[PDB]
């Protein structure tokens, strides 16, 4: 069976940058390949099939190439909306194996996390639990760590962190840090704190509430 | 219009079988080669098989041979995919597609699990009293303790589009937690009204929790 090995596994480049994603087939696929772009949560989008042929509506910046076993996709003049995963589809014969996929981040000038802290919801309290949430919106690079100072000492017990994908325009991220405590634990402490240490300010971004 | 619609998402206990129905509209499958794709949470695209509806001869990837069955009837153009003896390694998004320039199906999520369906408790996230007057504010909705995926969080019934951020829920003891924020000018808040609306189909539950100051 013709196995597809695609590379690079992960990638990053800035707006306006010409890039080249490659898929190399174990056996000669005689130009029977297709490239797909899968933006998060959405369905694969056919960009190029029959090696070089581009689908209607696909922006002229996306170029397809290859021959024999080596096939390459070249996105000239990268644009913010070009982020996501890219796969290659082989269909010279069965099975029509897919590639490993290439991750694509978009290089942008660093931005700092607009931190916000919200104490537990007025209602939630009665259930017996209390999630103190801190939203750190619109920053970059994804590289960033937040820490939960409970009152004086540090906390890291029971925290959920989630990052969104790159924004369609500002290529920035966002993180939802949630320290989930229990009614009593929350009732026995005051100055809860969300300290965000990001690669943009030696002095950490700090937002907190006292209760 | 020429497009495919796949079945609704389904929650199945391990061991059972599922028959997914991909309905094509605007054309006839008897003249198209159909095939399906698998995609595990956060993982890659797996080719499951291929089929020619006219005669019914389907080719499969050995990996799925023992559980996947592509079947297609021309009478209604509805292509099917039967998945036998479902295990957790099957919980994934299955897509329907045709071997032409026509966009795939929206995908049908098959969540193989034992967890009973549970409705999300949505909690409004309003600031704990901080000088909010500063150009724009940021409020949120924290939906937690629900299963299974997916759910729908929107602000002011689609009115609020810009500045909304929904985070990919995270599993925990078989329950999920997801959240969304919104950055509205200091003006609309709280002179205007802003509330998130979260819908959870699997439990037929929809909910509106008003974002009001504390
Ligand atoms: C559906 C695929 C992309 C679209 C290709 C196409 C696209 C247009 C067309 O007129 C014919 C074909 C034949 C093979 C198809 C491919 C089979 C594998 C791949 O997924």
């Amino acid at each position: 069976q013709i196995v597809m090995t695609q590379t690079p596994a992960s990638l990053s480049a800035s707006v306006g940058e010409t890039v080249t994603i490659t898929c190399r087939a174990s056996g000669n696929i005689y130009n029977y390949l297709a490239w797909y772009q899968q933006k998060q949560g959405k369905s694969p989008q056919l960009l190029v099939y029959n090696a070089k042929t581009l689908v209607d509506g696909v922006p002229l910046r996306f170029s397809g190439s290859g021959s024999g076993t080596q096939y390459s996709l070249k996105i000239n003049s990268l644009q913010p909306e070009d982020f996501g995963n890219y796969y290659c589809h082989h269909f010279w014969n069965t099975p029509y194996t897919f590639g490993g996929g290439t991750k694509l981040e978009i290089k942008r000038a660093d931005a700092a996390p607009t931190v916000s802290i919200f104490p537990p919801s007025s209602e939630q309290l009665t259930s017996g639990g209390a999630s103190v949430v801190c939203f750190l919106n619109n920053f970059y690079p994804k590289d960033i760590n937040v820490k939960w100072k409970i009152d004086g000492s540090e906390r890291q017990n029971g925290v959920l962190n989630s990052w969104t994908d790159q924004d369609s325009k500002d290529s920035t991220y966002s993180m939802s840090s949630t320290l989930t405590l229990t009614k009593d634990e929350y009732e026995r402490h005051n100055s809860y704190t969300c300290e965000a240490t990001h690669k943009t300010s030696t002095s950490p971004i700090v937002k907190s509430f006292n209760r | 219009e020429v497009q495919l619609q796949q079945s609704g998402a389904e929650l199945v206990k391990p061991g059972a079988s599922v028959r997914l129905s991909c309905s094509a509209s605007g054309f006839n499958i008897k003249d198209t080669y159909m095939f399906w794709v698998k995609q595990r949470p956060e993982q890659g695209l797996d080719w499951i098989g291929r089929i020619n509806p006219a005669n019914g001869i389907s080719k499969y990837d050995p990996r799925f041979q023992g559980k996947a069955t592509l079947t297609a009837d021309t009478s209604s153009n509805t292509a099917y995919l039967q998945l036998d003896n479902l295990t957790s390694e099957d919980t994934a998004v299955y897509y329907c597609a045709i071997e032409k320039d026509l966009p795939w199906g929206q995908g049908t999520l098959v969540t193989v699990s034992v967890a009973k369906t549970t409705p999300p408790s949505v909690y409004p996230l309003a600031p704990g009293s901080a000088a909010q007057t500063n150009s724009m504010v940021t409020l949120g909705c924290l939906v937690k303790g629900y299963f299974p995926e997916p759910v729908t969080v929107t602000w002011n019934s689609g009115s609020l589009s810009s500045g909304v951020h929904t985070f990919p829920a995270v599993l925990q003891s078989d329950l999920y937690t997801l959240s969304s924020s919104v950055t509205v000018p200091s003006s609309t808040w709280p002179s205007e009204t802003v509330t998130c609306n979260v819908a959870h189909p699997a439990s037929s539950t929809k909910v509106d929790k008003k974002i009001v100051p504390r």
